[PDB]
DNA sequence: CGTGCCAATTTCT
DNA sequence: GAAATTGGCACG
């Protein structure tokens, strides 16, 4: 019954809310899945504010 | 404790899939922490972050973004999502269907002495299924003063634990189930009868509902425990409660193959049978004459029958009259319950004339008389089917005498049309269609000749002259009574097999003109194989 | 791989404790008595530690001895 | 003339057609395949030579040094097959390869090598195949199954027309190499040609063409035909070929020679074409509107400007025509692209093609292959060159090259193993031709398109797979310069090759445990063809067309022997006479017909060649020289059976049983059985367990001897001689003088296998069938095997059967069995089971096997010897101790209580646990064999020395027999020589045997030394230790044998697909009996024949009754001693019966003691042979039923055993051959109340060996939801399965007499919640 | 700018 | 392999 936790050194995206075909992150940010993947897996930059 | 390590002989704690996926993530996280503390160049930290992301993604759902990481045997590791979803996940394997206690299984055989509310259970399986009940009954009556004393008594199988078992299985239904359970009649509750052996004895009449035959099938038995399960198995799931099909409303307890053969043989007539024309005083005299050998089962006689009919209020009024019947029908009339007419057995009872009899009994009388009637019908049918001494030989497949003339005429016609095509009068397709039509007509001619020859016979009349009656052929009786077989199988047995089809579906113009009483040559046996393999593959894949 | 549950000595002793006509207090005492049994079958604590583990003021050592004398004739005997 | 074995009991043959080809060796496929792999080939191909020459020489990256290859050799196995089986090791051979390293001189590649070093090197051990076609891997015999795959080559196969909604048929091609990457050409609904490499994204078809260094002009030259418009001073005159106007409707005015042959709107007819051809019309003037859409072939450049007037391959227009005509151009090239025959496909593909160069095509292909990386010119060129043009990555093998050339209608059969430009151009041209309308697509189910791959080829492939990794390692290591020190042994490592080779034979998919519950099971497992496996189909995606009987299966694959279930038609079986040619395609023999007379010449034809000829049938009559009686015979021409004339035939079938397999040729009266029941009978005939005593079929097909002999379960004499010693466990044969090698004591010693365990836990036992002092010849059996009677296959027993209903005890496939069948032990079988006890090495000292276990009493140790192992012959049961094993517990500090405990009861009881091996629950038997394996270094106990002494006692016997023969010969020579040189008569007899003679006496001393060395060599191998495992000291194996009787629930069957389950064991005085009082053994239901249509089981019954009627007369003539003159007369009358049979048996060449020996074997019924499709007619069974006085009808009258009154109708009695299938009710019954549960989800385990529970699945939950049973369903979900706290409460309540449950909550939903919320999803129960 | 056809991807036996 | 949904491109 007792669970534990790991403190990740950096934020990590949940794959269920990214790779499910109605992409919940893509549909919320209004970005295509390819752009989100390229940003997440360290292939391109994105401007924030 | 939900992701345990596997202890195998040799002191080896092999790491499972989830622990490997956790160790990978922990290693990447610790490396990233140390590198971020050391102020490493951004290239290395970017690579470490990318690999940590990949490790977490592989942990949560392995293989969703390509290149699933594999173990030692080059097989992808199972993640949490693979443990939740699929046919091997929690939902479909541990929550919607489970393994249960108080359950066994074994091969089923037939018991013809049973009543359809009881089954036959081995006494070495019931000793294991009913063990806590035996402990309680043993220490209830002072035979054992402790749980371990009763445990030892059951372990060494003393001579009183069998009396205890017979007391504890007295009125306690058991659920018998055979997979696949296509409809709700695949699970039914029976009352056990302790038998000697290792095979379950199943009542014949309940075989149609289970779709079970005794050529290697197996059944599983479950024991209802609580006081509500024992009453649900008795008032809802009992075998004497479901005698109508919930799909269409028709009976499902119809006698099937050699219960109807005996009732067909018993209820028939012969032109000049032994001891015919005499006047009997009732069914009892008819049976006394039959057993004593003074009369035949098919002798036409006059018997004094009393029959009861229901009034408007529901009371039974009797009428007595002399019926013209046979000796075999008077003997069967002793089984029919009161309230049914005598015209219900004054005929040759096939398979459709027996189901309508049970349906009439159910609609007029009720449920208990129908159950008793079904059991008595099964007993009498078995007894007289055995007593008839029916068999099957190689002379029972009478080939028609005109078969070769018909085949020769068809061959002459096809040769003539072959020459006509050779002269260019007709197209190839038209010739093919006409040849197919010729062979289809020849097949029907052969079939009609064979069936006209098979279905009738001659017999010396009461006086010296002759007369014609229905055939007593063993195969014709099986086909005509609905016991087993149809017209097409008898046609293949005693007439030409006919036209065959290629796997594409196109008819081969040259047919198989040989039956199974005769042989098929090497070339005629190679097309029935196309047909048979198509038929087998269809079922195996559907 | 999932595994399989093996039956130890204490599981066997509990299977008989639950099937013995004890009372609510006698079963609580028997739980403590069975808990303090090592793999060789010998009681590893004095009965004064079991009477203390019960945490009740009205229970005396006589009841603990009475329950122990019944637990001592389980399977295995002794 | 008959052999000694066949002359003991001659089986009467009812066959009537003479044979011309005898049945070949049935296991020839496996041996012939493996011999290619092993045997040395002067050429490179076919075996280890190919694998070695396809890799070597291995050279470094311009290091001017390389590893060469000379030859290879196979050593001698350490142990033979029996030693490898009793010892638990692999029967293999070590491989020694003569490697050579050469070192050249720098800057002088042509210079002589400065140093060459050659040294043979061990490269692992390869398993060896035995003489029966099997491998033993770890003590167990395994079989590698052949595979049926797709032949390499080019296959043109359109889709059926279903993909496109319009119904358009899309044609496509495909090039499949043996090793390489695929290549596909295909069409689209827009009618353009496209290329697909390695099943990747589709690309236009001209990308590859441009990558092959081609330009548009030459592409159009290759794929099109030129028409040259000539501007003869005006208006685009044209050169005319009269054929071009076929299927065209002129839209303008066509005129020549002053005559308008074709008007406007007139479509040209064939008459106009003939007129134009006669007139040879060539010049036609056309208006400008004709070239409004015509496509220019090549590039036209203006002579003045020098620029491009128009690029290649685009349609012209009026303005473009004026521009190109004002610049002084006379010839205009156009492509003849009429829409009917010569369609414009590649030209229009060029438009969709983006690139028009040679170098960007490689860039596009590189992008297609490896996406998301920069395209480098060198990298792209290397990738393209390594795709299809590298010998090291692409191999269109010899089969592939042959198929390719023969499909492209080439001439040469052999070529190169790499593609070229011409091959791809030809493939594209053929695809376009098929599109245009002259060409047919292939069927991938033709047996001329499917190929057989056997064990040798797969082993060669795996060996090459290992060799390439060895080559990579050698290349990586050879870069470093240390040439003068190392040797070839250092460079290579044997671990990868040996690992790959052992992983192929050990844990592949086509390498399986041999089916070993019959000789038929083995001989049909070794002859099995599988379409599954690595490189083949899949069970789920197989489909419907690969699971059908193709017309090319005739004589190659059996059509009525394939498993019924998920894989039907994928595991088919080889036929009797089938072979494989040098390319792996199945072929079958045929009998040549020349000038309408059959000439006995046998030609092996494959599926491709079979379709060209007209092949007659096996059931065609010929008259004493070969002449078809009917002048309208039946034949097969092009896959369709039809009736042909007498002089149009080319070949004929060689036998009437060449269409069926071995298993389906053992069914008598097969032609009377429905094809659905014959399959079931053939499948069930190979899972019948051997009984205590074998019983001949008494109705057979004559194939029993071939199956019994070819499958090596018997003992066949290697050389002819006279049996000099017969025993229950050994046979010694004194070989003839004319079959002995020089200087040899001629004896053959056969050691029989006694009560060994098979893979199915059955019994294997050989019994002698010869007598002391009787002659033998080469090739006849000496000892039987499991299910063998005098060298004949015997799988069941002959039962006196009757067809009638008996009170419902044979209802719906049930069987009623008499009690005498159980009294006589006819279906009693022996089952042998082994158990193992392993003593490992722990950190607190090692485990030891000892006879004094501390806690157990003196009774449980009653049946253990001094070494702690059970006695041989002890009847164990329940939880008896088999091996006494103790594991040490230690490192416990002493305490006063521990000291008090240790002092009274001794120190031996303490510090040790009990890990002894015990019989499982419900297992019983008799200990018949104990085997002890001890690691080298560990000291053997008394038992392991007794076993070794027993083993040594036998080699001494064999060597003593040989030495006795040799010494007797030498001493006879010594005595004769000394008597010749001085006559002595009696003084030698009393003199000791020790006393030119010197040379003769030296031979005796040399012979004694040789036969003393042989015994020492055998002892040094008997006493050798084992290599068990890391940390394993000793292994003890105990074998228990138990006899299983017959009982209700056991499954029996027959040879005609009539299975059943025994329902009762009826006493003798209740079975029906005839006038003489003889009961009936088995009663069967007559309501199984009319619907199943397996009529053969009734003809078999009648023929068996007729056959037993002859034995009942021979026995009656033997009981009352009759002279041989009557016995041989009656037996000759019996053997002469028949209508034009081929067998001829004359008893006038038999001596009296041979006629008596035959009549003694024929007193239990005369065996009868009825071949398939050439069996006994119904009119001859009735002659046999009259020879021995029996009713012709085959039916007698029976009486009831209980009432004593006659059954009203005659019933069919006879003798049928019954089998006992391996489905015993002892292994089926199971029960459970409470046991052990799983860990993560605490539910009962599954299975019978784990005392598991029955699964209550989803479909059974639906049935309880439909009834309305809510409590019965709730107690099966929580209390009986999963709720941990409710199980104990329910048990306590049941023991307390209160039937009530507290439901609780299942423990497998908490696991679901914990697994869902470990994904970062907050799921919770509320309220 | 607004529709519809076509290639990719996923999920299911 | 079949079927449904989603993103990309030709077209009006
Ligand atoms: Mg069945």
């Amino acid at each position: 019954e007792r669970m534990g936790h790991i403190e990740l050194a950096s934020p990590t995206a949940h794959i269920w809310f990214l790779k499910s075909l109605p992409s919940r992150i893509g549909l919320l940010l209004d970005m295509p899945l390819r752009d989100i993947e390229r940003v997440l897996y360290f292939e391109s930059y994105v401007v924030i504010e | 404790d939900l992701r345990p390590l596997v202890p195998l002989d040799g002191g080896r704690f092999a790491t499972s899939d989830l622990n490997d996926l956790y160790r990978r993530v922990i290693n990447r996280n610790n490396r990233l922490k140390r590198l971020l503390d050391l102020a490493a160049p951004d290239i290395i930290v970017r690579n470490e972050k990318r690999m940590l992301q990949e490790a977490v993604d592989a942990l949560l759902d392995n293989g969703r973004r390509g290149r699933a990481i594999t173990g030692s045997n080059k097989r992808p590791l199972k993640s949490l999502a693979d443990m939740i979803k699929g046919k091997q996940g929690r939902f479909r394997q541990n929550l919607l269907g489970k393994r249960v206690d108080y359950s066994g299984r074994s091969v089923i055989t037939v018991g013809p002495y049973l009543r359809l509310h009881q089954c036959g259970l081995p006494k070495k399986m019931a000793l294991e299924l009913f063990k806590p009940f035996i402990y309680g009954k043993l220490e209830l009556r002072g035979l054992a003063t402790t749980i371990k004393a009763a445990k030892k008594m059951v372990e060494r199988e003393e001579a009183v634990v069998w009396d205890i078992l017979d007391e504890v299985i007295r009125e306690h239904p058991v659920l018998l189930n055979r997979a696949p359970t296509l409809h709700r009649l695949g699970i039914q509750a029976f009352e056990p009868v302790l038998i000697e052996g290792k095979a379950i004895q199943l009542h014949p009449l309940v075989c149609a509902a289970y779709n079970a035959d005794f050529d290697g099938d197996q059944m599983a038995v479950h024991v209802p425990l609580t006081l509500e399960a024992q009453l649900e198995a008795r008032a809802l799931m009992m075998s004497t409660n479901n005698i109508l099909s919930p799909a269409n409303g028709e009976p499902i307890i119809v006698p099937s193959q050699d219960v109807v053969l005996g009732l067909y043989y018993m209820t028939r007539d012969c032109v000049n049978a032994k001891g015919e024309g005499m006047v009997l005083t009732g069914p009892k005299e008819a049976e006394r004459l039959y057993r004593s050998g003074l009369a035949s089962l098919h002798a036409r006689v006059k018997v004094r029958i009393t029959e009861y009919e229901k009034d408007a209020n529901g009371e039974l009024v009797a009428k007595t009259s002399l019926k013209d019947t046979t000796v075999g029908r008077a003997i069967l009339w002793m089984i029919v319950p009161k309230g049914l007419p005598y015209s219900i057995v004054n005929q040759a009872l096939g398979k459709k004339a027996i189901s309508k009899m049970l349906n009439t009994c159910y609609r007029i009388l009720g449920l208990k008389p129908t159950v008793i009637f079904a059991d008595q019908i099964m007993y009498t049918g078995f007894a007289y089917a055995a007593r008839s001494g029916a068999s099957v030989g190689i002379d029972d497949m009478v080939i028609p005498e005109k078969k070769h003339e018909i085949i020769s005429e068809a061959e002459a016609e096809v040769a003539e049309i072959q020459e006509q095509f050779q002269s260019g009068l007709v197209t190839a397709g038209e010739r093919y269609n006409k040849v197919i039509d010729i062979w289809a007509a020849a097949n029907d001619r052969v079939s009609k000749a064979m069936m006209d020859n098979l279905q009738t016979e001659t017999v010396i009349n009461r006086d010296g002259q002759e007369e014609k009656q229905v055939s007593f052929n063993s195969i014709y009786m099986m086909a005509d009574s609905g016991a087993r077989g149809s017209a097409a199988q008898i046609r293949q047995l005693a007439g030409m097999r006919g036209l065959m089809a290629k796997p594409d579906g196109s008819i081969i113009e040259t047919p198989i003109t040989a039956n199974f009483r005769e042989g098929l040559n090497v070339l005629q046996y190679f097309i029935s194989t196309h047909g048979a393999r198509k038929g087998l593959a269809d079922t195996a894949l559907k | 791989y999932q595994g399989e549950t093996t039956q130890t000595l204490q599981d066997y002793l509990m299977w008989q404790v639950e099937l013995t006509p004890f009372s609510d207090t006698d079963r609580a005492i028997a739980t403590s008595i069975v808990d303090a049994v090592d793999e060789t079958g010998y009681l590893t604590v004095p009965l004064e530690d079991i009477l203390e583990s019960i945490g009740d003021e009205e229970i005396d050592i006589d009841e603990v001895e009475a329950v122990l004398k019944r637990i001592q004739r389980f399977d295995p005997v002794g | 003339v008959y052999s000694y074995t066949e002359k003991k009991r001659i089986r009467k043959d009812f066959g009537k057609r003479p044979q011309v080809l005898d049945v070949p060796y049935l296991l020839s496929i496996q041996l012939d395949s493996f011999q290619k792999f092993i045997e040395q080939d002067p050429e490179g191909q076919y075996g280890l030579e190919a694998a070695f020459r396809s890799v070597f020489p291995i050279q470094s990256y311009s290091g001017n040094s390389e590893l060469q290859y000379v030859s290879y050799r196979l050593g001698e196995p350490v142990f033979d097959v029996q030693e490898c089986q009793i010892r638990g090791v692999t029967y293999s051979a070590p491989l020694r390869v003569k490697l050579r390293l050469v070192i050249y001189e720098r800057e002088a590649p042509e210079g002589t090598v400065k140093d060459i070093k050659e040294q043979e090197v061990y490269m692992g051990e390869i398993p060896l195949m035995t003489d029966n076609g099997t491998f033993v891997i770890n003590g167990t015999e395994r079989v590698i199954v052949s595979q049926l795959h797709r032949s390499p080559g080019v296959f043109f196969d359109s889709d059926k027309g279903k993909t496109h909604s319009s119904g358009k048929v899309l044609y496509n091609a495909r090039i499949i190499p043996y090793r390489g990457s695929w290549l596909d050409f295909e069409f689209d609904p827009k009618d353009n040609l496209f290329v697909r490499i390695d099943r990747r994204r589709k690309l236009p078809a001209t990308i590859i063409l441009r990558a092959l260094n081609y330009t548009t002009e030459q592409i159009l030259d290759l794929f099109f035909e030129k028409v040259i418009f000539e501007i003869r001073d005006n208006k685009l005159q044209m050169e005319l070929v009269p054929e071009r106007l076929r299927g065209e409707t002129a839209s303008f005015d066509i005129e020549a020679n002053g005559k308008v042959y074709v008007e406007k709107g007139r479509r040209i007819t064939a008459r106009h074409i003939r007129q134009l051809e006669k007139d040879d019309v060539k010049l036609i003037e056309v208006p400008v509107e004709y070239i409004a859409g015509k496509v220019v072939a090549k590039d036209y450049i203006d002579e003045s400007t020098g620029e491009l007037i128009c690029a290649a391959n685009m349609e012209l227009s009026l303005d473009l025509l004026a521009k190109l005509s004002q610049s002084g151009h006379k010839r205009i090239e156009t492509l003849f692209t009429n829409d009917l025959d010569h369609g414009p496909y590649i030209s229009e593909t060029l438009r969709v093609d983006p690139t028009n160069d040679r170098l960007s095509a490689l860039v596009e292909i590189y992008r297609m292959m490896r996406p998301g990386e920069p395209p480098t010119r060198e990298a792209a060129e290397s990738l393209f060159e390594n795709l299809f043009f590298s010998e090291d990555r692409y191999d269109l093998s010899a089969v592939g090259r042959m198929k390719f050339n023969r499909s492209l209608l080439r001439e040469e059969i052999e070529g190169s193993g790499i593609l070229s430009k011409d091959d791809i151009i030809d493939v594209m041209k053929k695809l376009i031709d098929i599109r245009n309308g002259k060409g047919e697509v292939d069927d991938i189910d033709h047996l001329g398109n499917r190929r057989i791959r056997s064990v040798g080829e797969m082993a060669e492939n795996q060996f090459r797979v290992g060799l390439v990794r060895v080559e990579r390692a050698v290349k990586e290591r050879l870069s470093l310069g240390d040439l003068d020190t190392l040797m070839p042994q250092d460079m290579i490592n044997a671990k990868p090759i040996s690992a790959a080779v052992k992983e192929f034979f050990g844990s592949s998919q086509l390498s399986q445990f041999m089916d070993q519950n019959n000789p038929l099971s083995e001989i049909t497992h070794k002859r099995r063809i599988s379409a599954l496996g690595p490189g083949g189909l899949t069970r789920e995606r197989a489909g419907f067309e690969v699971r059908d009987v193709h017309p090319t299966h005739y004589g190659r694959v059996c059509p009525i022997e394939t498993p019924e279930g998920p894989n039907i038609g994928l595991i088919n079986s080889l036929s009797v006479y089938a072979q494989t040619n040098e390319y792996g395609f199945l072929e079958t023999p045929y009998r040549k017909v020349t000038d309408g007379v059959v000439t006995d010449e046998i030609h092996y034809l494959s599926a491709i060649e079979e379709g060209n000829y007209v092949i007659a049938q096996a059931n065609s009559n010929l008259d004493e020289e070969g002449h078809f009686v009917e002048d309208l015979v039946t034949c097969r021409s092009k896959g369709e059976s039809s009736l042909f004339s007498r002089d149009q035939v080319d070949y004929m079938d060689v036998s009437t049983q060449q269409v069926v397999s071995v298993g389906a040729s053992l069914i008598p009266f097969l032609e009377h059985d429905d094809a659905n029941r014959a399959l079931m009978g053939a499948n069930m005939q190979r899972q019948a367990v051997p009984t205590l005593r074998a019983d001949k079929p008494l109705v057979g097909t004559g194939m029993e001897r071939a199956v019994a002999v070819d499958s090596g379960v018997t003992a066949v004499a290697k050389r002819g001689g006279v049996v000099q010693y017969v025993d229950a466990s050994r046979i010694v044969i004194k070989v003839n003088e004319d079959e002995m090698y020089p200087g040899e004591a001629g004896i053959d010693i056969y050691n029989l296998t006694k009560y060994t365990r098979s893979n199915q836990n059955t019994c294997i036992n050989q019994m002698p069938c010869v007598s002391l002092g009787e002659p033998v010849e080469r090739g006849d059996v000496l000892a039987d095997g499991p299910s063998t009677d005098l060298g004949e296959l015997a799988l069941g027993q002959n039962m006196r059967v009757a067809f009638m209903p008996w009170n419902g005890y044979n209802f719906e496939d049930s069987i009623l069995v008499s009690e005498r069948v159980v009294q006589e032990d006819r279906f009693t079988t022996i089952h042998i089971q082994e158990l193992a006890c392993v003593s490992r090495d722990t950190k607190l000292g090692p485990e030891e096997i000892t006879a004094d276990i501390p806690n157990v009493g003196e009774a449980a140790l009653s049946k253990l010897d001094e070494s702690g192992i059970v006695y041989i012959g002890a009847e164990v049961t329940g939880g008896d101790i088999l091996v006494g094993k103790v594991t040490p517990k230690g490192e416990t500090q002493l305490t006063p209580e521990e000291k008090l405990l240790r002092a009274i009861f001794g120190e031996k009881a303490s510090d040790v646990k009990d890990s002894s091996l015990r019989v499982p629950n419900g297992v019983s038997g008799t200990v018949i064999d104990v085997q002890v394996f001890t690691r080298d270094g560990v000291e053997k106990d008394k038992r392991a020395l007794e076993i070794e002494e027993m083993q040594l006692k036998q080699a001494k016997k064999d060597l003593s027999e040989e030495l006795q023969i040799l010494e007797a010969g030498l001493f006879s020579r010594i005595r004769a020589v000394l008597v010749a040189g001085g006559v002595e008569a009696e003084k030698l007899d009393k003199l000791p045997r020790d006393r030119q003679l010197e040379q003769l006496a030296e031979q005796y001393d040399e012979l004694k030394h040789e036969f003393e060395k042989k015994l020492e060599a055998k002892r040094r191998k008997i006493t050798q230790g084992d290599d068990l495992a890391p940390g394993v000291l000793k292994i003890v194996k105990v074998y228990l044998a138990v006899k299983r009787r017959i009982q209700p629930g056991d499954k029996m069957a027959g040879r005609h697909g009539n299975k059943g389950v025994i329902s009762k064991i009826n006493p003798i005085e209740d079975m029906p009996y005839d006038e003489n009082g003889t009961p009936v053994d088995i009663v069967l239901n007559p309501l199984g024949v009319p619907s199943r249509m397996n009529i053969g089981q009734i003809l078999e019954t009648h023929l068996g009754m007729a056959a037993k009627g002859i034995g009942d007369k021979i026995n009656a003539m033997l009981k009352q001693q009759q002279e041989v003159a009557k016995l041989r007369e009656f037996i000759q009358r019996a053997y002469d019966l028949g209508a034009d049979v081929r067998q001829k048996v004359d008893l006038s060449t038999f001596s009296d003691e041979e006629v008596m020996r035959l009549a003694e074997n024929l007193r239990k019924g005369m065996p009868i042979a009825t071949p398939v499709f050439d069996g006994a007619k119904e009119a001859e069974i009735k002659e046999l039923l009259k020879l021995g006085d029996l009713p012709t009808s085959g039916q007698i009258r029976l009486y009831d055993g209980r009432t004593g009154e006659q059954f009203e109708r005659p019933v069919t009695v006879g003798y049928m051959y019954m089998l006992k299938l391996n489905h015993l009710v002892d292994d089926k019954m199971h029960a459970r109340s409470t046991g052990s549960y799983s860990l993560v989800t605490q539910q009962p385990l599954g299975g019978k060996a784990q005392f598991g529970g029955q699964r209550f699945g989803e479909m059974e939950v639906w049935a309880l939801e439909a009834y309305g049973a809510a409590y019965t369903l709730q107690e099966m979900l929580t209390v009986k399965s999963d709720d941990v706290n409710g199980r104990t409460k329910m048990y306590k309540n049941i023991v307390d007499g209160n039937h009530q449950m507290e439901p609780g909550m299942p423990e497998s939903f908490n696991v679901l919640l914990k697994e869902i919320r470990s994904l970062g999803i907050n799921i919770e129960l509320e309220d």
